[PDB]
C-alpha cells in the first residue's frame, strides 16, 4: 500500500505580546507522530506516537536544531512578508509550510511537496516536477526568482527523494503493529423523526482508519447530496476516525434510501438501509 | 482571510451511562489560529480538558481536539464552548449522544 | 524527517 510523512508548521506573529509561536507537527499516514511546540515549557522535538519513543538522544537532538533553524527563518519571513505587503508592524500574520513525501506499494516517490502560505492563502509551491515553482501573486513572484537564482528545488529535491523516503520507511517500520493496520468502518442507519411529513436517516461509519471514506445516499439507484448533510471526518481520538451522512425523507418510504459506504477494508462497499 | 469553525461536539465510543469514556470537541476548517476552545458541565468549565497540536489541513485551514475523560449519566448536561474571531459571541453546542 | 528551509521568501 500507499503511504506518506508530512509536516505541518505553522509561525504566527503577535506583535505586543513577544516573539511568534512556532509549531511543527509531523504525520505519517493519518498518525501524528512527533512535534515542535515553541509554546510548550520546554520547547524540544518529541514524540507523539508511542513507537517513536525508542529513538535516541541524536535523533531528538538533530530535529531539534532542524526546528530552531525554522523558527528563525519563519520569524524572517513574517518580516519580510510584512514588507512586501506593506502592511502594519501592528498586526497578526501567519505564515505556514507543509512538506513532505508520497510513496507508492514499491516504496518509491509519488509526489514530493514544498509549500507554503501567507495568511492562509497559497504563496509558493514546489510544483510536481520538484524543479519549478508556482507563484500565487507578485510578491511570490519576487520569491520564486531568490528561490530559482539560489537553486532551491534541486537542494529540496535531494531531500525529498533520500532523506524523506528513506526515513519513512524507517517509521513504518517502527510502527508496524499500528501503521500498517487498516481497520473497515463499522457502519449503520439511524432513524428520527422530524416533521409530520417527513424524517431523518443519519448513515454512519465508525472506528475506521485510514481516514479517506466515501459516504454517499442514493434514492432508487441514482444520487443525493445537494441537500444530504455531511459532516467533516473526525478523529475518535483513539487513532480510528467517524463520519455521518444524513438526508431528509418523506414519512414511508425509507426503505426507498440506501447509504453506501467505501473505504480500503471494504473489499466490497456497503449497501445500508434503515 | 477568514474562514469560520466547523464544531463537533461527541463522545469517543459509543456512550453508556456508567461507563468511562471520551468527551470531544472537534473544531475545524478555520483561520486564523487563535481560537477559545471549553468543554463545559452543566454549562461550567472543564478544567481536566486536552487538547491536539495545532495542525492543518489541504487548504490551510486549521483543526483541533479538545477532549477530556468522563462518565455520562442520564442527568449530566455537556457542551462545547467556542470562540473565534469570526464569531460575534460564543457559540455553545450542546452534546447531544446522537447526531 | 525534519529538513530546513534555508533562507527567507
Amino acid at each position: 500500500g500507499p503511504h506518506s510523512l508530512r509536516y505541518f508548521v505553522t509561525a504566527v506573529s503577535r506583535p505586543g505580546l513577544g516573539e511568534p509561536r512556532f509549531i511543527a507537527v509531523g504525520y505519517v499516514d493519518d498518525t501524528q507522530f512527533v512535534r515542535f511546540d515553541s509554546d510548550a515549557d520546554n520547547p524540544r522535538f518529541e514524540p507523539r506516537a508511542p513507537w517513536m519513543e525508542q529513538e535516541g538522544p541524536e535523533y531528538w537532538e538533530e530535529q531539534t536544531q532542524r526546528a530552531k533553524s525554522d523558527e528563525q527563518w519563519f520569524r524572517v519571513s513574517l518580516r519580510t512578508a510584512q514588507r512586501y505587503y506593506n502592511q502594519s508592524k501592528g498586526g497578526s500574520h501567519t505564515f505556514q509550510r507543509m512538506f513532505g513525501c508520497d510513496v507508492g506499494s514499491d516504496w518509491r516517490l509519488l509526489r514530493g511537496y514544498h509549500q507554503f502560505a501567507y495568511d492562509g492563502r497559497d504563496y509558493i509551491a514546489l510544483n510536481e516536477d520538484l524543479k519549478t515553482w508556482t507563484a500565487a501573486d507578485t510578491a511570490a513572484l519576487i520569491t520564486r526568482r531568490k528561490w530559482e537564482q539560489a537553486g532551491d528545488a534541486e537542494y529540496y529535491r535531494a531531500y525529498l527523494e533520500g532523506e524523506c523516503v528513506e526515513w519513512l520507511r524507517r517509521y513504518l517500520e517502527l510502527g508496524n503493529e499500528t501503521l500498517l493496520r487498516t481497520d473497515s468502518p463499522k457502519a449503520h442507519v439511524t432513524y428520527h423523526p422530524r416533521s409530520q411529513v417527513d424524517v431523518t436517516l443519519r448513515c454512519w461509519a465508525l472506528g475506521f482508519y485510514p481516514a479517506d471514506i466515501t459516504l454517499t445516499w442514493q434514492l432508487n439507484g441514482e444520487d443525493l447530496t445537494q441537500d444530504m448533510e455531511l459532516v467533516e471526518t473526525r478523529p475518535a481520538g483513539d487513532g480510528t476516525f467517524q463520519k455521518w451522512a444524513a438526508v431528509v425523507v418523506p414519512l414511508g418510504k425509507e426503505q426507498n434510501y440506501t447509504c453506501h459506504v467505501h473505504h480500503k477494508g471494504l473489499p466490497e462497499p456497503l449497501t445500508l438501509r434503515w | 482571510i477568514q474562514r469560520t469553525p466547523k464544531i463537533q461536539v461527541y463522545s469517543r465510543h459509543p456512550a453508556e451511562n456508567g461507563k468511562s469514556n471520551f468527551l470531544n470537541c472537534y473544531v475545524s476548517g478555520f483561520h486564523p489560529s487563535d481560537i477559545e476552545v471549553d468543554l463545559l458541565k452543566n454549562g461550567e468549565r472543564i478544567e481536566k480538558v486536552e487538547h491536539s497540536d495545532l495542525s492543518f489541513s489541504k487548504d490551510w485551514s486549521f483543526y483541533l481536539l479538545y477532549y477530556t475523560e468522563f462518565t455520562p449519566t442520564e442527568k449530566d448536561e455537556y457542551a462545547c464552548r467556542v470562540n473565534h474571531v469570526t464569531l460575534s459571541q460564543p457559540k455553545i453546542v450542546k452534546w447531544d449522544r446522537d447526531m | 524527517y525534519y529538513s530546513i528551509i534555508p533562507h527567507s521568501i
